[PDB]
DNA sequence: TGGAGTACAAGTGTGAGGAAAAGTAGTTGGGAGGTGAAAGCAGTTGAA
């Protein structure tokens, strides 16, 4: 045994470099910290499938909707045969429908036969307890909780000729005390809201609650999470909430409030490990592996590791690993908000000696987020693990074997409308473009045969003259309209405004059209220093803008050639805002509106200061 | 997902704690006047309690005079029906000053229904928004065993104004697990216990937000988690250069006269001396009666570890270690 | 940030070179059924130089130079508000040894006091002293003198002899 | 507050001239726009004026000098340049005034800094107050260059450019008076109209109905099923452009919508450039020897073998290069399970279209139904 | 050119109005005044 | 056939929920302060 304890608590957070030296002079690891050392552990999925089928809150009175663990029935309490893995889950409309073999993975059976008992209430919890290794068997019964009742079932003597799973029953014992019950455990032992009782299970399915019970009722706890488990078999139950753990012995008269977690934490989940002594507790901010005590099995709180993720809906599953010199305990926490996982690898040695390794995480399937994750007992440093999930907004049950070695409904159910007169008239535009695309490929192909001709050169000669008349008219249209103190088209022509096909040759026109003007009232904005928001980089020429756009649509189009010409030309029909007046136009209005405000507004209208 | 070191404060989460802790008090003061016959509203509620300040949870061990009898007085519907009406009917006047979702949040948490919208989501600040991005990738790359990238995230995270002690010292394995061009990691723990170490009393009446005792502060009767970390990691490193006198003098200077875990390591300094010095390489005047101090310092400093509160040591095994040191003393 | 003060700083600042005094109490109520232990700060008690509680304690003459001291810094004194003061040594009576002394100031005390008397200065292990004087009176009476709270109490010897153990009159 | 808002107005306009090369006349266009909103201040008496300014007021009166010059810059580029901290928008109260800060009260400093980002179409709604407090109609021209808009939107999704005109025939068919996708004005009250009256947002709803109509209504069987899987995962491929990593910052800031926590599946190299971007947040954004001793032990630059001097020829591919990986990936060019597999690309074009334009889902969903039952409406 | 010297780190230092009397490199309160090029005369006797 | 109710839509009207740097609130926990003798020897009164 090491050195680190306190008698009530025992801590080892992430990379604290914990407090357990001893200085052993044995010349092989002269320190016995609460940490191991080895190589990595990367996790890869082995994906399979098993079965299928206000808004800002969640009701904590639900616990599970599925369970699956190895069973040993009466015929397996008689014969050599030991072990058949089953599944107990829910399906249907509101989850009120209640209903195998391992080839290499877990799979539903060949005879596709489930046991459909009809239930008249929504299902809140489905579990089978599992038995202890001091009773030698694996329990054949199953306890579930509905919204309106509390029903206990039992599997009895399944077949192999048709894989028939049949059920006996206990009756639905309705709420004679009219309060909703929260979490059951067997290991009719029940936890109602605030109070509890110990029940008696009958072997008689041919036609109950004892006079020993109690309560933990906290008047200053406003949620309704409650939780009971048998602890160390000596008739000791552990009754929880999101505030505290009470240890209650229901055989003697001896109650103890052990844990009290109101200050800066709560209690999120408490999974009872199938081991008789070692059991984990998940709180927020910390993962606790508080086991039982060696001398007197009451409670002994052991080494724990802190947990950074914070949420109100955190749970845990925990799967053992048996190895010769030690026992691992992986710890998968999960939530209802995200798809992520968080795992930690503890270790149990022979002298109740605990250690730690570290933490990792994996990814999942993008339809919703998980709500419950269940591991496989698997009937018994190249680690392996197996489990199965169930996501929210879904009802499929996948399968995973982790080892050391997005379509939204509103984007889909909004279109494709089902009328008769409106069945092909939406495609009238589809027939319209086929009337225009076949047109506008022949209208351009007039100009494509025109290459360095005189027959296309005379268009631009008329183009430099048809813009030149109405623009000097427009220049003097702004001097007559200058006494205003109160605009750009480049569609003044009406010939085609499409009848020339060259990227370098129109730049010879427009730059000569730029060398046309030198007087006032005419100003042209840049194009070789202002186009560049599309390539997001240098555009040294308007011609070499097209160059990499020619290197862009080679494989994706028929002939790939003239469309990239005409869109670059259409930017010249769209980006060319070239009718800004000269400096008399801002200056006559940068002082006139400066006069509409007084001297208070003058100095508070100020630039050119930094 | 992870915990974010932000002092994020919204009035919506501040009124709904000013709304709930008001409702806890009237229904607990109601339970006072039924069990006998059978102003801030949050500073009043915590006066019942005692915050742990050494632990996240006040662990009350069972094998003591903390035993209790079972109240078999269970709660039925007819006790639960009128103990909650008149505190709900007495809550009715501030429930219109609150927002339209706070009253809906309240009647949700009047009947259980633990919420689902966490405060880390809807802040929309652009400065806390890059905090929450950088904290998760910080915890991811340390988890993903990636150290050059996590050292770059953590150098960027600490330079944003608003961050806390939370990210600072816990994941400072990034210097401890680098060890290539390192600052050795122990100079940063020296940075922690030189500026944050204060011996103030834990005043417990003010409502603590964004600084929490058990893992980032260092008051009286609570040695800091980073202070005792700088004790153990500078004794394991002190072995692994084979300076023990440099720390045996250094531990001697604080009288941490409450806790017992610093007295074991102050015994464990001399226990490493009495293991290293007791070699002598002969096959004899001062080296024999110098170790006779170091055996006597381990024996008296282990007793004062037992004299203080709960911290058990294997003092049966240590005397098997110390007598094996004596076998070369003779 | 917590730093470390050297006595060269206490001479420029003209301040006292003080170390902090801590003093843990035992507030017990109803004779040990509920104890309340609290260490408390009792102010700075000035500190003698190159003692256990100075930072110049076991420190090279190289390092006394690097901390603004003389290389053979002597120590043995206190710094109180800049002024550099020490405690005079006193010659007192030898401890734990009775001294047969005649003194003319023994008959000052009144009637029948002779000039004779034994005097012992007994110190405790905490170096705190308590002087007993054993007078001889001329009537044959022998008394016992001690002090308590600046006051001086004369008692017979055979009330102090007989309260120490079970004494006969031959013993 | 009007004084310090002009200095921050002067400094945002200064960078667009200094690096990104918006012209030296473009400062003068917004200046009268800043001068005629002062006449709206002159329209109210100075006693209890209660002026309505916010941090969206500096994106708005920059936006109405932009498309008046018919520039190819839009709110898609005003949502990148503020989130990637390129022009002083967020924390503009911290470093800008340097003298007027000491006299500025506790709510004239918080309004003036980038406290919240524009959300649920907040950016367009200040343009509505900018088109009402001065009428942007009958003074300037509210025409947009919509071909500079659709030129950018093709190479973002890397469909063949056939859809440029196929989108264009959609817009010509629905718009009364085919041309003139104009900006709306609102001078009346606080009642933002539920019509999506803004010009650029109308183009985005016109573009949503193109990619459904040109693929679901195709009897020609020209578009194969191998191409659908090769345009989905040609658009679902993360790389190292200064656009896609500037896209990563905009994905951060918005908390409500999905694809907000997109950083859980980032690659190695994509995370480093998010931290190489973090050398552009600290330049905007007695107890100093404490942090100096911690900044010493955590140097922000790499402790050895850095990435500035002797690094590479190149690491970062340019914006023109991924299209040679986006267009060369789709070699296929020459059913009830296809009309749902049209939605695998319909929602994947949607996610890039919500967060890069700062509207919610229903601000586009209801924008569809004001257009979907208005283009079919003309026939019957 | 304003010049003091801190007595701990010997880092030369200027001290304006509304400052603490502390060094800027270290946190030291005692801080001594330097001498500049200024004329003093002596009979060499 | 000539005349009434289904609901596509649309503008009218009213407050509410959100943000932050500042301030005042509530405790502590330090600090320097400030609110007579060694011996005479005489005169005088001492006292039952």
């Amino acid at each position: 045994l090491g050195v680190g304890v306190q008698g009530a608590s025992l801590y080892c957070p992430q990379e604290n470099y914990t407090t357990k030296k001893q200085e052993k002079p044995q010349w092989l690891r002269p320190v016995d910290d609460t940490l191991a050392e080895d190589a990595l552990d990367l996790h890869i999925v082995v994906k399979s499938l098993l079965c299928d089928t206000d808004a800002f809150f969640w009701d904590p009175t639900v616990a599970n909707r599925l369970d699956s663990q190895y069973i040993q029935t009466a015929s397996d309490l008689r014969n050599y045969r030991d072990g058949t893995e089953i599944i107990a889950y829910a399906s249907g409309k509101t989850g009120s429908v209640l209903n195998l073999t391992r080839q290499n993975t877990l799979h539903l059976n060949r005879h596709n036969n489930v046991t459909s008992i009809e239930l008249h209430s929504p299902i809140k919890s489905i579990k089978i307890p599992g038995a202890s290794e001091s009773i030698g068997r694996r329990s054949n019964l199953v306890g579930i909780i509905t919204e309106n009742s509390f029903q206990i079932f039992r599997i009895e003597s399944v077949h192999s000729r048709s894989c028939d799973v049949m059920v006996s029953s206990s009756e639905p014992l309705y709420f004679v005390e009219i309060d909703d019950l929260q979490v059951v455990d067997f290991a009719a032992i029940i936890d109602i809201k605030g109070n509890w009782s110990i029940g008696r299970i009958p072997k008689n399915f041919n036609n109950l609650i004892d006079n020993l019970h109690g309560t933990i009722f906290d008047p200053e706890e406003l949620s309704s999470w409650k939780r009971i488990e048998w602890f160390s078999h000596f008739q000791k139950i552990l009754v929880f909430d999101r505030s505290k753990m009470i240890e209650i012995d229901f055989m003697n008269n001896w109650q103890t409030e052990v844990v009290q977690a109101k200050a800066w934490s709560n209690i999120r989940d408490y999974k009872r490990i199938d081991d008789k002594n070692g059991i984990l507790l998940t709180s927020r901010e910390i993962i606790i592996v508080g086991a039982s005590e060696s001398n007197d099995p009451v409670r002994r709180i052991s080494w724990k590791h802190d947990l950074d993720p914070d949420d109100t809906t955190l749970r845990i599953t925990v799967q053992k690993v048996k190895k010769p010199d030690h026992i691992l305990l992986v710890a998968f926490v999960y939530s209802m908000r995200h798809k992520r996982i968080y795992m930690h690898v503890f270790s149990h040695r022979k002298a109740n000696l605990f250690q730690s390794l570290g933490c990792s995480t994996v990814l999942e399937i993008p339809g919703g987020t998980p709500t419950g994750i269940e591991t496989i007992l698997t009937l018994d440093f190249e680690l392996v693990v197996d489990f199965l999930v169930k996501l929210r907004n879904s009802s499929e049950v996948y399968y995973y074997a982790l080892s050391n070695t997005v379509d939204h409904p509103e984007w889909a159910s909004l279109f494709n409308n089902a009328d008769e007169r409106e069945k092909e008239s939406i495609g009238a535009l589809v027939s319209q473009i086929k009337l225009k695309e076949r047109e506008r490929i022949s209208r351009v192909q007039n100009l494509i045969e025109h290459e360095n001709s005189h027959d296309e050169d005379k268009y631009l000669q008329d183009l430099g003259y048809r813009l030149s008349i109405a623009t000097n008219e427009l220049l003097e249209s702004w001097q007559k309209t200058k006494d205003e103190s109160i605009h750009s088209k480049l569609k003044n022509l009406l010939e085609n405004s499409d009848s020339f096909a060259s990227i370098p040759e129109f730049s010879s026109l427009l730059d000569q059209f730029f060398q046309y003007y030198q007087d006032q009232d005419v100003t042209f904005i840049g194009f070789e220093k202002l186009l560049h928001l599309f390539l997001h980089e240098d555009v040294p020429g308007l011609d070499i803008f097209y160059n990499k756009l020619l290197q862009c649509w080679v494989l994706v189009s028929p002939q790939a050639e003239l469309l990239t010409k005409e869109i670059v030309k259409d930017i010249i029909w769209s980006l060319a805002r070239l009718e800004k007046p000269s400096l008399f136009e801002p200056i006559q209005n940068e002082i006139s509106r400066s006069l509409s405000g007084p001297y208070q507004d003058i100095i508070s209208s100020w630039d050119m200061d930094d | 997902m992870f915990e974010v070191p932000i002092t994020l404060t919204n009035r919506k989460f501040a009124q709904r704690r000013k709304l709930k802790y008001q409702y806890i008090n009237y229904i607990s003061r109601r339970f006072d006047r039924i069990s006998k016959k059978s102003s801030d509203e949050e500073r009043k509620f915590w006066k019942k309690y005692e915050k742990p300040e050494k632990s996240f949870e006040i662990w009350r061990t069972v094998s003591s005079q903390n035993k209790q009898p079972i109240n078999k007085q269970k709660m039925t519907y007819h006790n639960f029906k009128k103990i909650e009406k008149i505190p709900l009917r007495k809550m009715e006047i501030p429930l219109l000053h609150c927002t339209k979702e706070n009253k809906l949040y309240f009647q949700s948490i009047s009947r259980g229904l633990e919420p689902l919208k966490t405060s880390t989501s809807e802040v929309r600040n652009y400065r806390t928004r890059h905090i929450v991005t950088l904290t998760d990738l910080l915890h991811l790359n340390v988890s993903r065993h990636n150290w050059s990238l996590a050292y770059k995230i953590f150098a960027t995270l600490i330079r944003i104004p608003g961050v806390q002690i939370k990210s600072l010292w816990g994941i400072g394995v990034e210097i401890l697990d680098n060890l290539s061009n390192s600052s050795s990691g122990l100079d940063f723990l020296q940075w922690m216990c030189q500026i944050y170490s204060s011996k103030s009393r834990f005043v417990q009446n003010i409502n603590y937000r964004s600084i929490v005792p058990p893992f980032q502060t260092g008051s009286r009767t609570h040695t800091a988690k980073f202070a005792i970390t700088y004790l153990w990691s500078s004794l394991i490193n002190c072995q692994k250069s084979m300076l023990i006198d440099k720390i045996s003098e250094w531990v001697l200077t604080p009288p941490f006269m409450e806790d017992a875990e610093v007295w074991f390591i102050y015994a464990s300094c001399h226990l490493l001396k009495a293991d290293t010095l007791s070699r002598q390489f002969v096959n004899r005047d001062i080296k024999i009666n110098q170790v006779i101090k170091h055996i006597h310092y381990v024996r008296t400093f282990l007793k004062i570890c037992l004299d203080k509160g709960g911290f058990a040591v294997p003092s049966r095994l240590i005397e098997n270690q110390l007598k094996s040191f004596e076998s070369r003393l003779y | 940030v917590e730093r470390k003060v050297y006595p060269s700083e206490s001479r420029q600042r003209l301040t006292s070179y003080r170390g902090k005094l801590l003093l843990k109490l035992k507030w017990s109520v109803n004779n040990g059924e509920e104890n309340l232990f609290e260490v408390r700060d009792c102010g700075g008690l000035p500190v003698m130089l190159q003692s256990n509680r100075c930072h110049l304690n076991k420190m090279s003459p190289y390092e006394l130079v690097q901390h603004k001291e003389e290389s053979d810094e002597i120590g043995g004194y206190f710094i109180v508000n800049g002024i550099e003061k020490l405690i005079r040594m006193l010659i007192v009576q030898r401890r734990n040894h009775p001294m047969a002394i005649i003194r003319p100031s023994f008959a000052n005390r009144g009637a029948s006091y002779s000039h004779y008397g034994i005097q012992i200065r007994s110190v405790r292990p905490d170096q705190t002293s308590q002087t007993n004087v054993l007078h001889y009176l001329n009537d044959g009476q022998v008394t016992f003198r001690f002090s308590w709270r600046k006051n001086e109490y004369l008692v017979p010897v055979v009330m102090i002899l007989k309260a120490l153990c079970h004494t006969s009159d031959r013993e | 507050f009007l004084k310090s808002f002009q200095f921050i107005l002067k400094r945002q306009i200064r960078w667009l001239i200094t690096e990104m090369r918006f012209p030296k006349e473009f400062e003068h266009v917004a200046k009268i726009i800043w001068l005629k909103i002062l006449k709206t201040i002159n329209d109210q008496p100075q006693e209890e004026l209660k002026l309505q300014l916010h941090m969206t007021s500096t994106i708005s009166i920059l936006y109405l000098a932009s498309t008046h010059l018919s520039l190819p810059v839009y709110t898609c580029d005003y949502i990148k340049w503020i989130c990637t901290a390129k022009m002083p928008y967020f924390q503009a109260s911290e470093i800008l005034p340097k003298s007027w800060r000491i006299q500025l009260p506790n709510y004239y400093v918080s309004i003036l800094e980038g406290s919240i980002s524009p959300f649920n179409g907040q950016l367009y709604n200040k343009i509505a107050l900018t088109c009402g407090m001065i009428h942007f109609k009958e003074f300037f021209n509210s025409e947009i260059s919509c071909q500079g808009l659709l030129l950018k939107l093709v190479m973002q999704c890397a469909l063949p450019p056939e859809f440029y005109f196929y989108t264009k025939q959609v817009i010509e068919f629905e718009e009364t008076d085919i041309r003139n996708l104009t900006l709306w004005e609102r001078t009346d009250e606080r009642h933002t109209g539920r019509v999506s009256n803004h010009a650029e947002l109308r183009v985005l709803s016109y573009f949503m109905l193109t990619i459904n109509w040109m693929l679901s209504f195709d009897r020609d069987r020209q578009y194969p099923l191998k191409w659908i899987l090769s345009l989905t995962e040609s658009l679902t491929q993360r790389t190292t452009t200064s656009e896609s990593i500037g896209r990563n910052i905009v994905k951060v800031v918005y908390p409500d919508k999905p694809t907000s926590s997109d950083y859980f599946q980032w690659s190695e190299e994509e995370t480093l450039e998010f931290l190489k971007w973090m050398e552009k947040q600290f330049l905007p954004t007695d107890q100093k020897i404490a942090r100096r001793k911690l900044y010493k032990i955590f140097p922000l630059d790499r402790e050895a073998n850095h990435d500035g001097e002797f690094n590479d020829s190149t690491h970062q591919l340019t914006f023109i290069e991924d299209l040679q990986e986006r267009y060369a990936k789709q070699t296929p060019f020459f059913p009830p399970a296809r009309k749902e597999a049209i939605g695998r690309l319909l929602t994947h074009i949607a996610s890039q279209l919500l967060v890069d334009f700062a509207i919610s889902k229903e601000q586009l969903k209801d924008c569809i139904s004001r257009i979907k039952n208005a283009c079919l409406h003309r026939m019957n | 050119t304003l010049k003091y010297i801190c007595a701990e780190c010997s880092s030369k230092l200027s001290l304006s109005r509304t400052d603490a009397v502390r060094c800027k490199d270290c946190g030291h309160r005692i801080l001594l005044k330097a001498r500049t090029k200024r004329l003093v005369q002596f009979e060499a006797r």
